[PDB]
């Protein structure tokens, strides 16, 4: 629940990026895929 | 020099144990400094200034020039 | 020193040292964007830019003292310079690796106070209990360590050991001193040596060389000996 | 634990009333030098100096600066003594005769009490507060904060200037590094993360360090040994304090500048407003200025107005020559390379040469000093030696005598060893006369001419 | 402190009368000479005139008799009013910069301006300070005061409550607020609230109360040269050049524009210029480009009067191979004119050392005061003055009260005078380095 | 490759006698010097005796500077050896007797010992928080050996290290605690099949065993003048590579030496004393002189050995001559140690060496035809003799040497006796000191 | 268009009572004076401000040494 940071998660499986929910409709959710 | 300072005699016993222990026991001078030529501000008192004071930038030097 | 300002007394002066002397454009540029200017740049909903791109104070090459000239004694110039702390320094790594809460007893608690900074500082987790812990706190502390498998070192008055506690848990003794009364010495460890005691315990009394605790070392052998032949 | 060439001198050897006694503490004879020497040590002892002339004349090999080592032991450690060549001052940065006035303000010292005031606190709640930024380029600035130090008694929870809050900045100051804001400049140097904080499953390498004992607003005195040209380079160049000259002047590389007269004035007017205020007591010294002759006449021509001074220390010159050319102006001759202008400042103290007795005398301390043992037949033989060649020819042959002796299983050193390092290692004397007889003519066994 | 005894703190003055310019044999220090010290009168009431140019007064004489002397006599008698600028000629051989920069530098540094502007301070004892910082800020405040006459309250703006929590004013400080800047210097402290001082040292000093009004004007006077005004118009900040010699070649367009606005202040009547003096020492040891500068520099209307003090006689000019008198080129001696001085008479020479022997305040019997003089005769000054200094110590050595025979005669044997060094040297040859041989025993 | 000095192996005395073999390590063919050398190389490996001054003095191509390689092969590398040539003094950045100063304190090694604290495992997973536009970061490591299952924090440094050495899941890495340096040993697993820009298969090592958390004590030896720069300076540190440093005053230096002093008495540091060579140091001018008598007079001098090649010559800066071109006060210092021009017996056994070491096989005619050309022209000429016949013989295609192939080398390169035979003929077309006329 | 704060005007000098600027006042004359002025610029003036930055902004002079 962190305001501005953003996950990198890497295991034996795979490796995963976290995006908190309050950085999607800023302008750092359009490579995610969300933009504004 | 004193069978012929701070002489007592059992600082001279119980500090011939205390330098075995440890010998900044005796008294060892705190984290320092080089020498500052400047003027600062000097704090007038603790009792006065409880809990919320703000510190000044007083950093000037002793030597002036005056025009 | 402070850089060599002018004394001239109007308000235009004071002006022109504060934008030239600081000149905040230059720190601004040096040092960063303010915590609001990054919350503005990245809550936006398009990138904007940064005045300060970056921080551009460069790093400085040298770790431990960095842009001043202030000077902390150093750890190992601290509270180390003596051998009986250095092999005590090197024991207690050893019997950290032996995995075994071990003690301390002095006669000088201060010595005792310096101690605990060198453990808090080589990071060992610690108790401490002399004769200025009120009795609750002295029962509670003890009943603490004594249920906890893991803090690994004691502090305590040498002589105020000789109450009625428990340390069963405890299974290595250091003295660090050999004062005067081998009764003394011995109900210490006895107060480890208990009969509770579910392992050998071993003690080590810290020794120098040519100096007056061997002196009193062999004194007080000397009034053991005496003692226990006389009742023995 | 190493044996210089200087290592069995002690001191002058004096008695109480000023009189030498012969071989006494590292010295063996020479009288007349030692006396005067004693009549200078005690004419820097009693501070009603300001710029003498002490000349010490006398051929090479005759210990010239054996006698300035015996007074610079003499003096003590608390008393300024700086040392120097006549080849040190030409400098490619500054004019010599700066590098003459930074030598003789390092000779002068000065005993300062300082009051300095630490907050030496536990960073509890670190939070800036920016003021009003209007359009004028460079954006936001903070400009207000509100640090909260956290003592063993008593917290207090403080408010700062954006200097201040830089000075913090360029140290990385987390919430729960302790550190200790020095209200003298503004420096903070961070010391470490609290012990309320501690863990062992850690990786930064962290140094722990307790709560600071006492109250948060500390104030300690300290005693400081600074001489007058540490204060002229504290503000020739700034480096302290939070602005901008002095933090750009720390990064740059340090380069010798001139300071000027008004600058050497000045700071002469601010130690005599310390010692008004009954804080500093000075203390002047002695610059030993070894080899004066190698010093050209645009030196002894300042070295007049140098000394003219209210303030300055005792110069002691030394100079191994006779009458000789001066380097400047190569067309007045005078005796030892000083100007017979500047010549006329001087106490002149003679040197004279050695005995057959006190070359025997010499040889026996110094092989007492560096730790070989011998017999008396091998001390006459390097005695007859020191008579032939040289004084500091013959101290050397009892290095290469030792490590021979332990070659063959001795441990006094005999006739046979010295006989055998004679052979191997040789003087200048024979070796130029090898030179002259065997470098016949120039060739392919020759030598280059 | 700071004023250690030298070869020359015992000169209070030129010691000339300034009524008919007689130079009285025995005043302020200068003993003995007469006719110098008369022309040396004459340069210094024309210097204190000031409406002639920068003139060129050689004192020419031979060595120890009193160059040296004469000109620290008129620095001393000018006060600190007419900039007196002492330069030994090897401080121009610089490497920050040239050779005739430096010394136009010297030339500039000895012509002062001297303006009288006013402005308004504030004496006196503050009685309690109340900042209105409640979270709130520096806003409003209040500030009670006192001298032992007045009494009176002041508001403060936020620019003077950031500068009342900048110097952190007490109750109880003495404070002297300059009211057109802010800046606040604390005199001292106030002696009736010594109770109220915790944070300082057991020593501290304590003053009294300010006495008279609490808010004054003061008539202060500047007086800075035009080579301090050239250093300041040089860079951004640049006055620290002048503290630091750092300063480079500086171009000759500002020298020209703040010597027309010298002028155009002196007009206004809002300056006024003052021109002092530069002295020379050693004037031998200047190539001849620099007098080919000298000789030119001595022309405009701002140049400080040049006084120059030369010991060679017939001997060569730097640069050059052919010799000349006084080390100096004709042409430039053409501008100069010659003051010669002359060998002691040793009465002279005995009050000399009586007036040098007061000074270190070091007891004579006449006895040794004779013998004194006698060695004087043949040793010259500084080897004399030198002996006084030697024989105290030595006389403090046995414990003793008076200076005697036994000790001058002793200082006469261990420190030898330089006419038997080179005697010394002379019979010494063969082990001294002459240029080539070292023989060892 | 092969240099002039490469084979060279020590400087070939006894141990226990220290008596110069007359055939041993290269230098073979002198006695005196070499027994001379071997005393003052005792003395240096003793460490106790402090501000010497060792002058081999001889005619050229006679093997000082063998002799002086020979000690440097025999003290390895752990005691300083700076190999000075006295023209390097001359700068135009920092003063004359600066560079003579810092010539000095380069060579006292200060050996101190420091423990530093190492990590051993196989990375579990990486957690690395980023900011946006600019900010901190914060990192979680687990890592697991096996044994102990530890999940430790990072900082910025770390993270900042981690991504420049890309360290993903099922990597045996080992961290320096104190200094910061990550080095990839290998990895357990295999690479995976998801990702395209992952990088090379790299070794193939099991989980370390053990512990975490374990310690080192390493040695490290600084000459004083890098203490020096590094003490002089703020932030300019990296200008005791680049040469970049001005001035150091005096004031560092009385407090690095007192410092070093109690670094020495603390069991800290332990000052290792070394050589400073100084190579042709006839082109010192006397004001270097002045400087080097009056720096051998302390406890942190180096025992100087320099050579020579002059026989009575003028200094420089002066107008005089002397023995070797050093001045008289400066001579009573120095020890001269000579040596002396060879014999032809030793001259074809010094051939032989250089030749078998250049990889060269010979005939025993060609040799006494070398040896023959060696009594005349020096071993100068002769090794490069041997190694253009060895050429010309190749080309040829010869297994080995011949006396055709050192005849044609003899004709074909000239020996400086006949050069000098060369310019006396025709000297009305070389350039003298004055005109020149073309046919 | 040059600038300068000459100071702050004595009708609102005394609106606190220990402000820190330089009260002056009101100039009586024009407010638009209007004067021209012939001046000389020699072309070494020209050579020097057109090669490197001069006296306005060149702040990082204040350094000195390079
Ligand atoms: N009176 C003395 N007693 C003992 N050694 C002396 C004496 N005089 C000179 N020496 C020795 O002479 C050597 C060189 O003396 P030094 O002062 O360097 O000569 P110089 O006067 O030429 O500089 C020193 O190693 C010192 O041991
Ligand atoms: N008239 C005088 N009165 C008092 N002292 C004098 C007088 N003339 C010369 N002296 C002393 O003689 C010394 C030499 O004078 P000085 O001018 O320094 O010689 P020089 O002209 O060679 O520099 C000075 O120390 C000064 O104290
Ligand atoms: N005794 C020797 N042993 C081995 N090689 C030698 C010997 N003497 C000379 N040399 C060889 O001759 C060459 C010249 O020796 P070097 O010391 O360079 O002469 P110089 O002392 O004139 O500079 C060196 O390359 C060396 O390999």
């Amino acid at each position: 629940p962190d305001p501005m940071m953003i996950r990198w998660v890497n295991n034996k499986m795979g490796s995963v990026v976290a995006v908190p929910e309050e950085l999607l409709g800023t302008h750092a959710g359009v490579v995610f895929g969300a933009g504004p | 020099i004193m069978d012929l300072d701070s002489a007592t005699l059992m600082n001279l016993v119980m500090q011939f144990r205390k330098v075995c222990n440890h010998p900044d026991l005796f008294e060892r001078a705190d984290t320092s400094s080089p020498f500052f030529c400047g003027h600062f501000a000097e704090t007038g008192s603790f009792l006065r200034e409880g809990t919320n004071v703000a510190l000044g930038y007083s950093t000037r030097s002793l030597v002036e020039y005056r025009l | 020193a402070p850089p060599i300002e002018v004394v001239c007394d109007s308000r235009s002066a004071v002006i022109e040292r504060e934008n030239i002397m600081f000149h905040p454009a230059m720190r601004k540029a040096l040092f960063g964007p303010t915590p609001s200017e990054i919350k503005e740049a990245s809550f936006g909903p398009r990138p904007v830019t940064l005045y300060p791109p970056r921080a551009l104070l460069p790093a400085p090459d040298h770790d431990k003292q960095r842009f001043t000239n202030i000077t902390v004694p150093s750890m190992a110039r601290f509270v180390t310079d003596s051998g009986k702390l250095a092999k005590l320094d090197e024991l207690l790594r050893e019997l950290k690796e032996g995995g075994h809460r071990v003690l301390l007893y002095f006669q000088m608690t201060r010595m005792i106070d310096l101690m605990e900074e060198y453990l808090t500082y080589r990071n060992y987790k610690y108790c401490r209990l002399d004769g200025s812990t009120k009795l609750e706190d002295r029962r509670d502390t003890v009943a603490d360590f004594q249920t906890r498998p893991e803090i690994f070192i004691f502090l305590l008055s040498t002589r105020a050991g000789g109450l009625g506690i428990n340390l069963t848990t405890a299974d290595t003794v250091i003295f660090y001193d050999s004062d005067w009364n081998p009764t003394i010495d011995s109900q210490a460890m006895d107060r480890a040596h208990r009969l509770g005691q579910t392992k050998q315990v071993t003690v080590y009394r810290l020794i120098t060389r040519g100096t007056i605790e061997e002196r009193i070392r062999k004194r007080a052998l000397q009034k053991e000996e005496v003692q226990r032949v006389v009742i023995t | 634990h190493r044996t210089a060439a200087h290592t069995h001198i002690k001191g002058l050897g004096l008695n109480s009333s000023g009189i030498a006694e012969k071989q006494a503490a590292g010295f063996v004879g020479q009288c007349a030098a030692r006396e005067a020497c004693g009549v200078v040590v005690d004419l820097i002892k009693a501070h009603k100096m300001a710029g003498r002339g002490v000349l010490l004349a006398g051929g090479p090999g005759t210990g010239k600066t054996a006698l300035a080592l015996a007074i610079s032991q003499e003096l003590g450690t608390k008393i300024p003594f700086c040392p120097i060549t006549g080849s040190e001052i030409y400098s490619t940065e500054v004019k010599k005769t700066e590098v003459l006035m930074e030598n003789f303000r390092r000779a002068i010292g000065l005993r300062v009490r300082e009051t300095k005031d630490v907050y030496e606190g536990e960073v509890t709640e670190m939070t800036p507060e920016e003021a009003e930024n209007p359009l004028g380029g460079y954006g936001k600035t903070i400009s207000t904060l509100l640090i909260g130090l956290k003592s063993a008694r008593g917290q207090k929870k403080l408010r700062l200037d954006p200097s201040i809050y830089e000075a913090i900045q360029k140290e990385r100051v987390q919430v729960g590094d302790v550190i200790y804001i020095e209200t003298n400049t503004g420096a903070c140097k961070r010391v470490g993360r609290s012990d309320a904080y501690a863990t062992e499953f850690d990786l930064e390498a962290e140094e722990y360090v307790p709560i600071p004992k006492g109250e948060v607003h500390k104030k300690k005195e300290i005693v400081q040994d600074v001489t007058l040209h540490d204060l002229d380079v504290a503000n020739a160049r700034p480096q302290g304090g939070q602005d901008i000259i002095s933090m750009m002047g720390q990064l740059m590389k340090p380069k010798m500048t001139e300071i000027t007269d008004k600058l050497r004035m000045e700071i002469n007017k601010v130690v005599q407003k310390y010692i008004n205020q009954g804080v500093a007591e000075l203390i002047p010294g002695v610059l030993f200025i070894d080899e004066a002759h190698m010093l050209d006449i645009e030196c002894f021509t300042y070295l007049n107005k140098a000394l003219e001074s209210p303030i300055a220390p005792i110069v002691v010159l030394a100079s191994n020559r006779g009458i000789a050319t001066i380097r400047g102006a190569d067309d007045l001759k005078a005796a030892h390379g000083i100007p017979p202008d500047f010549l006329q400042r001087l106490l002149i103290i003679p040197t004279h040469p050695y005995e057959p007795d006190e070359i025997r005398r010499i040889v026996r301390i110094r092989a007492q000093t560096e730790g070989v043992q011998l017999t008396d037949a091998a001390v006459d033989r390097v005695a007859e030696h020191g008579v032939r060649i040289s004084l500091r020819y013959c101290l050397q042959l009892l290095a290469p005598a030792s490590i021979l002796a332990r070659v063959n299983g001795r441990t006094q050193v005999d006739v046979q060893d010295i006989a055998e390092a004679e052979e191997l290692f040789l003087d200048a004397r024979r070796s130029a006369n090898i030179l002259t007889s065997t470098g016949e003519s120039g060739g392919l066994h020759g030598f280059i001419s | 402190g700071l004023n250690l005894i030298a070869a020359h703190s015992h000169i209070r003055g030129l010691g000339v009368d300034a009524d008919t310019l007689e130079p009285r044999p025995s005043s302020q220090g200068l003993v003995g000479q007469e006719k110098a010290r008369k022309a040396a009168a004459v340069v210094l009431e024309m210097i204190k005139q000031g409406k002639i140019a920068g003139r060129a007064v050689l004192i020419a004489g031979p060595p120890s008799t009193g160059k040296t002397a004469i000109a620290m006599g008129m620095a001393q008698s000018l006060g600190q009013d007419v900039p007196f600028t002492t330069l030994a000629a090897s401080e121009i051989f610089s490497l920050e910069m040239s050779k005739t920069e430096a010394l136009t530098q010297a030339f500039r540094k000895s012509i002062g301006v001297r303006i009288k502007e006013e402005s308004e301070i504030m004496e006196g004892e503050v009685v309690e300070i109340q900042i209105d910082r409640s979270t709130g800020g520096a806003k409003q405040g209040k500030l009670t005061i006192k001298t032992t006459d007045m009494e009176a309250i002041y508001d403060m703006g936020s620019k003077m409550i950031d500068a009342m929590t900048k110097e952190r004013v007490m109750a109880g400080d003495i404070i002297s607020i300059d009211k057109s800047s802010g800046k606040i210097t604390k005199l001292g402290r106030s002696y009736a609230r010594s109770r109220d001082y915790d944070a300082m040292g057991v020593d501290t000093k304590f003053l009294q109360c300010p006495e008279g009004e609490l808010q004054k004007r003061k008539e202060v006077v500047h007086t800075v040269s035009l080579h301090e005004i050239d250093v300041i118009n040089s860079r951004t900040q640049g006055f620290l050049a002048l503290f630091s010699g750092d300063t480079g070649e500086i171009r000759s367009e500002i020298r020209d524009q703040i010597n027309t606005k010298v002028a155009e202040w002196k007009e206004e009547g809002k300056a006024e210029i003052v021109p002092g003096v530069l002295f020379i020492d050693e004037v031998h040891m200047l190539d001849i480009e620099c007098f080919s500068y000298i000789n030119r520099a001595l022309e405009s209307d701002l140049a400080p009067i040049v006084i120059m003090a030369s010991n060679r006689g017939v001997s060569r000019i730097r640069g050059t191979d052919y010799k000349s008198p006084h080390g100096l080129p004709l042409d430039f001696l053409d501008r100069v004119v010659i003051i010669n001085t002359h060998p002691y008479t040793p009465d002279e020479l005995r009050q000399i050392l009586s007036i040098r022997a007061q000074e270190e305040e070091v007891d004579l019997t006449p006895d040794a005061l004779a013998l004194l003089t006698k060695i004087g005769q043949e040793a010259g000054l500084r080897y004399a003055s030198n002996l006084i200094t030697t024989s105290q110590l030595i006389a403090a050595k046995r414990r003793a009260k008076q200076v005697g025979v036994e000790d001058v005669q002793r200082s006469f044997k261990l420190f030898y005078d330089p006419a038997r060094s080179v005697r010394f040297v002379q019979e010494s040859e063969k082990r001294l380095i002459g240029n080539d041989g070292v023989v060892d025993f």
